[PDB]
C-alpha cells in the first residue's frame, strides 16, 4: 500500500486475484473423463505419463534421473478432442484447472496484461499441484512483426514471460504447464523450440479402433434397436475427425425424428454419414475403365 | 457522497482486514475501507460500485 | 435445426442426441443467407443478437477479444438466444503464415470464438449461426462440423 | 546464440535479413562469441542464372 | 530517479534495468560441455582446431 | 537538481501568423510562441525543439 499524496509503504496487500483470474477456475470438475472420450489409443497413455504421473510424485521422477515435461503441447487437427483431453485431466488430477485464453494476456495497454502472465504463475505456485492449460498459443507464441508498435511490444514481452518462467519453476513437477495448439506451422519456434518445451504430443484423428469406441460412447446415451455395427461405419468415415463422428451421431438421431422414430438403426446411420461425408473430404465413384 | 462527482470503479478483490481493492476505470487500483453503506457479500470481483 | 430444439427441447432429449449447436451457411452470395436469418428471427422470438464480424476487432489488441467474450457472456444468461455473426472470415480466415501487422490479429480473434462455442464452455442453447460470402475462405476449424 | 532455420525465410523477405543483422549485432556487443547458424540447407541453396 | 517537481535527475538508480534477450536461444556460457558429449571424439578435436 | 523542465516536441507545421504548432511527446498538440534568439528559418517541419 502506498499513500496518494506522499507515496510511502504502510502495509502489505495480499494479492491472489483480480477479475480475470477469478473467471479462470474452478468449475468443480467437468463432465468429461477418459470414460467419456473414446480410444486414440496410445496417446491416451502418453498424455497421462506427461502430466498426471509426475504430479503425484516428482520425487519418483527425480529419483530415477529423468526430466519430467517442461510444458506439454497437444498438436493435431481440430476436433480430434484436445481441450476435451484437458477436462479429463481436470477430473482425476484433482488439482485446480486453470482455463485461460492466450488472447487475454495481450491487452490494450501495458501490464494489464504483462503483469497478468506473471500473475497466473504466482497463483499456480500457491495452488500447487496444478495444472495451467493455455490453450491455442497464437498470440503468446506469435512471431514478431518488427514492429506494429502498439501491438508488437505486447505480443513480444508476453511471449518471453511465458517461456522463461516455465523453465525456471520446473526442474521437477511443482507446477506442470500443459497446453495445446491447432497450428504451429504458421508461426516461428518459441514453443516449438526444444530449449523451452520438449514434449509435443501428437494427437491425430483417430485410428480404426479409436473410431469404434467413440461411436460406442455417443450411442451409449442414444436409444437404438439393434442391427447396428459401429465398425463398418468407422471404415466409411475413415480419415474424419472425432467431431465429424459426433456430427453424424447427432444427425442420425435427428433423422430418426423425421422417420417418426426414436430408436436409431444401421440404415439411419448410413444415410447420416452420406450427408455429412459428402460435404467433407470425399467419397469415391470411379476406378477407371482400365482397373477394377 | 450520493451526489456527483461520482466515479464508477469496479472491485478488483475484497480483503478481510476491512478494506476493498477497487480497480478504477480511470486507471489505478486503490485500497479503501469498508462501510455500513455496503455489504461485502454483494461485492464480488467485477462488482460495479 | 433451430426452431425445433429451442421451442421444444424435449424431443431431442427423448432420442438421446444433443440439440444442434448452429448452422453454417455458404455458397453463392445473394441467395438470401442473411435474409433467411431475418426470416427465423421473426418466428423464434427468443432474443436475436445481431453482430457483424467486421464490427468485431477494434483499434488495440484485446479489445476485439473483450468483444467476443462480451457477446457469449451475455448470450449464456438469455439462453436460448440466437447469436448471428455475419462473417466468420472476418474474425478467422486461412493463411499460410502471418505477415503480421494486421494478419496476426485475425488468429487472436479466432481463439476467442472457439473456447466459448463448446470449446470448453457450456453453450446453453446457442446456436451461433454463421455466414460466409465465399465457399472456402474459412479455416478447417470452422469448416469442421461440431 | 542460436538462430534456427525455421525463423529464416518467408514467402517474400526482409524480416529474414534483419535477424542475420540482429545476431551479427549481438555478437559484437557480447564478444567473445559463437554464432550457431542452422539449418543452412533451407536458407542457402543453388543459384539460378 | 527524478525529483519530480522539476523533473531533473537527483539519483542514478543501481541495476540500471534488466536487458531483454533477443535472437533466442542465447546461452551465455553453455552448460553443455565437451565432456557431456562422447562418441564424436574426433569431431571435437577438429572443431577446436 | 532544481534544473527546469522543457517539453520536447517535433514541429508539426509552421504557421504564417508567426507561431509554430509543435506536437509534444506527451501527446497533445500545442500552438507555441518563439524566443527572439530562435527563428523559423532554422526550423523545418520535423525539427526537434
Ligand atoms: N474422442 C472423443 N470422445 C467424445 N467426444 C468427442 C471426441 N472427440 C471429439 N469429440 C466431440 O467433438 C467436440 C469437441 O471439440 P473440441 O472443441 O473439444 O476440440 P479441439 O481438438 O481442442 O479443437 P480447436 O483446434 O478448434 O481448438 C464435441 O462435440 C465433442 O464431444
Ligand atoms: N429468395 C429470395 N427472394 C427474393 N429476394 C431475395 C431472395 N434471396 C435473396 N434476395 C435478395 O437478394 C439481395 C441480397 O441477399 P442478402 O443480402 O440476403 O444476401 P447474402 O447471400 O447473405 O450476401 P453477402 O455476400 O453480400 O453478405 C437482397 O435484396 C435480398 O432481399
Ligand atoms: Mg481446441
Ligand atoms: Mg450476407
Amino acid at each position: 500500500a502506498l499513500n496518494q499524496q506522499t507515496l510511502a509503504i504502510v502495509n502489505v496487500l495480499p494479492t491472489s486475484k483480480d477479475p480475470m483470474v477469478y473467471g479462470f477456475e474452478v468449475e468443480e470438475k467437468p463432465e468429461v473423463s477418459y470414460e467419456d472420450i473414446g480410444g486414440l489409443d496410445v496417446q491416451i497413455e502418453e498424455i497421462r505419463e506427461a502430466v498426471e504421473l509426475p504430479l503425484l510424485k516428482p520425487e519418483l521422477f527425480a529419483e530415477v534421473g529423468i526430466e519430467p515435461p517442461k510444458g506439454v503441447l497437444l498438436y493435431g487437427p481440430p476436433g480430434t478432442g484436445k481441450t476435451l483431453l484437458a477436462k479429463a485431466v481436470a477430473n482425476q488430477t484433482r488439482a485446480t484447472f486453470i482455463r485461460v485464453v492466450g488472447s487475454e494476456f495481450v491487452q490494450k495497454y501495458i501490464g494489464e496484461g504483462a503483469r497478468l502472465v506473471r500473475e497466473v504463475f504466482q497463483l499456480a505456485k500457491e495452488k500447487a499441484p496444478s495444472i495451467i492449460f493455455i490453450d491455442e498459443l497464437d498470440a503468446i507464441a506469435a512471431r514478431r512483426t518488427n514492429s506494429d508498435t502498439s501491438g508488437d511490444r505486447e505480443v513480444q514481452r508476453t511471449m518471453m514471460q511465458l517461456l522463461a518462467e516455465l523453465d525456471g519453476f520446473d526442474p521437477r513437477g511443482d507446477v506442470k504447464v500443459i497446453g495445446a495448439t491447432n497450428r504451429i506451422d504458421i508461426l516461428d519456434p518459441a514453443i516449438l523450440r526444444p530449449g523451452r518445451f520438449d514434449r509435443i504430443i501428437e494427437v491425430p484423428l483417430p485410428t480404426f479402433e479409436g473410431r469404434i469406441q467413440i461411436f460406442k460412447i455417443h450411442t451409449r446415451k442414444m436409444k437404438l434397436a439393434e442391427d447396428v455395427d459401429f465398425k463398418e461405419l468407422a471404415r466409411i468415415t475413415e480419415g474424419a475427425s472425432g467431431a465429424d463422428i459426433k456430427a453424424i451421431c447427432t444427425e442420425a438421431g435427428m433423422f430418426a425424428i423425421r422417420e417418426e422414430r426414436a430408436k436409431v438403426t444401421m440404415l439411419d446411420f448410413t444415410k447420416a454419414i452420406e450427408k455429412v461425408l459428402k460435404k467433407t473430404t470425399p467419397i469415391p465413384d470411379l476406378k477407371g475403365v482400365m482397373f477394377v | 457522497l450520493r451526489s456527483p462527482p461520482l466515479l464508477v470503479g469496479v472491485v478488483s478483490d475484497i480483503l478481510e482486514d476491512g478494506r476493498v481493492v477497487v480497480k478504477s476505470s480511470t486507471g489505478p487500483k486503490f485500497v479503501v475501507n469498508t462501510s455500513q453503506y455496503i455489504n461485502e457479500e454483494e461485492l464480488k470481483p467485477g462488482a460495479r460500485v
